[PDB]
């Protein structure tokens, strides 16, 4: 059973202050946030990887460590003291420079066993939607839900004619529990001898999924 | 073939609330987070637990550094705070809604900071405290946060729901309405 490794969080030092930064508000309840995102960008699994660490103080991103640079760089002046301090520490730098391997690549190998291969087939359904007398443009809905990963293609066809116009969608909707959903609607006034079809392609399927109305 | 992905370790410490958080994100979804007070790794999906492990103490140690660092940042900026940024709130069902078929309502709270919010689910105007759950504060591409609150429900035309959200950045609580409509 493999153990996920965490990125090392560096200790900052005091020494001086900066002349009045900013607010953009005032009156509101004062708050203070130290937030750090250590991001591993896998361009192709572990073959090409970039580590990007981003530091934020309140609403401002102030410091960055890009593995392609190899050192910390201030995004705003509030982050400069940290850049200079940490960059003067060879021991800390080598440690950060090595995390693209000891953390990013190390954890990908673990996740590649169950997150990368996760596949959940979508449930596809079609149905009309208006207010009885359609009046204006009619609306046909293609519902594609409960699927993973996010990569998916949902197309409408009018008698084998892929409709590239009159499409209204919610776009890819993330449910927060590792499943997505989307509603791709087609504006069109139906006709008996005129059939509308929804084709769905997804990496969890072997063959496209189709539905007529 | 090509495997494009992003893994993010996101962590923070907030004052004056004295709240910290440590989580991992994979392509936008939470893998797990550490319950800082109990020193335990909480997987987003139970099934994840059998494929890996994470020593919760590592998160506690990192948050301890974040807390020390926050004091340094407050000192460096002369305790100059920023404005509170109110969230956008959306309510939607997890799956197509069919009368009498169990479903889940999602209250998606987005684009806000600081990472603290009060949320209440209401069914017919009354708070619901059973069959509800929530995620921790999730990272966005920018400096803001998002969060998900969930409510199990049984579709009926006699009911209507609301997700009420309060945040230091809102004038008054925000109440988003949801009701079945085939
Ligand atoms: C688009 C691209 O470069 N595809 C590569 C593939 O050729 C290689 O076999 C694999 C190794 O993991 O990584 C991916
Ligand atoms: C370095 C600096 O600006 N010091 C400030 C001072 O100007 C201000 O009067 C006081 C109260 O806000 O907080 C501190
Ligand atoms: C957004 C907001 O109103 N903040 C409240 C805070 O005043 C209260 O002390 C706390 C108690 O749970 O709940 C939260």
């Amino acid at each position: 059973k493999k153990v996920i490794t965490a990125f090392n969080e560096g200790l900052k030092g005091g020494g001086g202050s900066l002349v009045g930064g900013g607010s953009g508000g005032g009156g509101s309840r004062p708050w203070f946030l130290e937030y750090c995102k250590s991001e591993c960008h896998f361009y192709n699994g572990t073959q090409r990887v970039r580590l990007l660490v981003r530091y934020f103080y309140n609403l401002e991103e102030n410091l960055r460590f890009d593995s392609d640079v190899g050192e910390f760089r201030a995004v705003t002046e509030l982050g400069r003291p940290d850049a200079e301090n940490w960059n003067s520490q060879p021991e800390f730098l080598e440690q950060k420079r090595a995390e693209v391997d000891t953390v990013c690549r190390h954890n990908y190998e673990i996740f590649d066993n169950f997150l990368v291969p996760r596949r959940v087939e979508p449930t596809v359904t079609v149905y009309p939607t208006k207010t009885q007398p359609l009046e204006h443009h009619n609306l046909l809905v293609c519902s594609v839900s409960d699927f993973y990963p996010g990569n998916i293609e949902v197309r409408w066809f009018r008698n084998g004619k892929e409709e590239k116009t009159g499409i209204v969608s919610t776009g890819l909707v993330r449910n927060g529990d590792w499943t997505f959903q989307t509603l791709v609607m087609l504006e069109t006034v139906p006709q008996s001898g005129e059939v509308y079809t929804c084709q769905v392609e997804h990496p969890s399927l072997t063959d496209p999924v189709t539905v007529e109305w | 073939i090509k495997e494009e992905h992003t893994i993010i370790q996101a962590e923070f410490y907030l004052l004056p609330d004295k709240r910290g958080e440590f989580m991992f994100d994979f392509d936008g979804d939470e893998i797990f987070h550490v319950d800082i007070e109990k020193s335990e790794t909480i997987w987003r999906l139970e099934e994840f637990a059998k494929f890996a492990s994470f020593e919760a103490q590592g998160a506690l140690a990192n948050i301890a550094v974040d807390k020390a660092n926050l004091d340094v940042m407050k000192e460096r900026s002369n305790n100059t705070p920023d404005a509170n940024v109110a969230p956008e709130v959306t309510v939607l069902s997890r799956s197509p809604v069919n009368l009498g078929e169990p479903n889940i309502l999602i209250c998606f709270i987005d684009k806000f900071s600081p990472p603290v919010v009060n949320v209440t689910w209401l069914r017919n105007g009354r708070p619901v405290t059973e069959g509800v759950s929530e995620t921790v504060f999730l990272p966005r591409d920018d400096h803001l946060f998002r969060k998900f609150h969930y409510l199990t429900f049984l579709p009926s035309t006699d009911d209507f729901y609301d997700c009420e959200v309060d945040h230091w950045g809102l004038e008054e609580p925000l109440r988003k309405h949801w009701e079945f409509e085939e």
